[PDB]
């Protein structure tokens, strides 16, 4: 149980977008399985509306779509991946 | 100087330095800041991504007021042993976790070898270990040896 | 809908042993907000029940821990994230 | 020759090969036994890691009979615009995915330009694209410019 602040929530729908994108390269490989696929395409369509959701409470100019929001994701992935800022510094920019 | 630590959420805070400030210095008020261990973060310039340098100043290292640097927080934990080697050379075996203080640590040692716990202090690598730093400060590894010194009176 | 083997079930477990090292290692950095947190548990849950049934169909000798998976799942997800196999050499032996 | 190829879950097939086979008929082999593009593709030998060399002789870079490569597939496909010039100058943009075929191209060019597609055939870099062949084949890039070319009778 861990104490976060508001945008955790972003941070973590930018987080799951990317968690999406490692399930869906995953997916190309033909090593998910079929309860993993069912996992995979119900993460997106959470995530999209959620997103959606999300977008509403944002200003303007910082409402991102799924596709721009993965990239992010990547990003941050690498970075947990390796433990070093440098691997995706972009992450910290959202 | 007053600067910016910036975390992968993109949440920031501020932590007070100066000139003569070291990273060590730097990792100490972040602990202060936000309860993690020093051994436990990794330090960027942002937006460089250079990694800072232990060894070097802070100000020689391209960092001022105003400067941001990018924190990753390293939480592994798990067991490992290393051993303790008593006055009488003999070693034995302890797991521990590199979270766990040197204060923990020596109240195994004690209870292990019977010596009270303020009769000795560790060294590691010669340097004597500090009772309230965790032992992760002290780049511990697997199978490591700490030396038990005995407290003369 | 993508035609996949047996043992599809194995990289599954073991991509999302992988996914679970993400997720917490995300969690150190007070990013994952609350209903990821829950994600996280459950998925470790999830896991290592899968884990245990899964290791009862296997050869003694390949009968992995969650801990022992985490890594297998960590090189996977760095070959996926460059799209190169030497990212994580050991990724494609499970 | 006979080639193992190992994927992402550890399984692994079969390809025949030759002694004077490229890398280019490698990737056909596994675009015949799997459906996979070559452009798709991204091969290393195993267990050194090393990318395969397209120029070179698979031969000349440490395969032979029984050995084995690493295959991941990038299956990545977001449309991109590109531009195809007509024999007049003007050219006109098209979006396009990697993965659709030359022929695909062809049509839409085709339509646009009011030409049969036995008429013409398309050139990029100078080199002509061949019909069956998907677009990723020849490193299309967004804004790449293909020109074409009119057949005369």
């Amino acid at each position: 149980q861990i104490e976060v602040g508001p945008g955790a929530t972003n941070a973590t729908i930018n987080f799951e977008a990317g968690i999406l994108e490692c399930y869906e390269r995953f997916s190309w490989q033909r090593a998910l399985d079929y309860p993993g696929q069912d996992r995979l395409h119900r993460l997106k369509r959470k995530l999209e509306s959620r997103i959606k959701t999300h977008n509403k409470s944002e200003p303007e100019n910082k409402r991102m779509s799924l596709e721009e929001r993965k990239a992010i994701g990547v990003k941050m992935m690498k970075v947990l991946l390796f433990m070093d800022p440098s691997a995706g510094i972009e992450g910290f920019e959202p | 100087w007053d600067l910016t630590v910036k975390m992968l959420a993109g949440n920031e805070f501020q932590v007070s330095l100066s000139s003569s400030m070291s990273v060590s210095e730097l990792k100490a008020q972040i602990t202060q800041k936000i309860g993690v261990h020093a051994f436990q973060q990794r330090l960027a310039v942002h937006p460089s991504g250079v990694a800072l340098q232990d060894r070097v100043p802070l100000a020689s290292q391209g960092l001022g007021p105003g400067s941001t640097v990018l924190l990753v927080v390293d939480k592994s934990d798990e067991p490992l042993s290393i051993l303790v080697r008593n006055n009488k050379g003999r070693s034995s075996t302890y797991e521990v976790r590199l979270t766990q203080t040197v204060a923990h640590l020596k109240q195994q040692v004690s209870g292990l070898e019977g010596v009270q716990d303020d009769l000795f202090w560790l060294t590691f690598e010669g340097k004597p270990l500090e009772d309230q730093l965790p032992l992760g400060e002290y780049g511990l590894k697997p199978l490591s040896t700490v030396f038990m010194n005995l407290r003369l009176r």
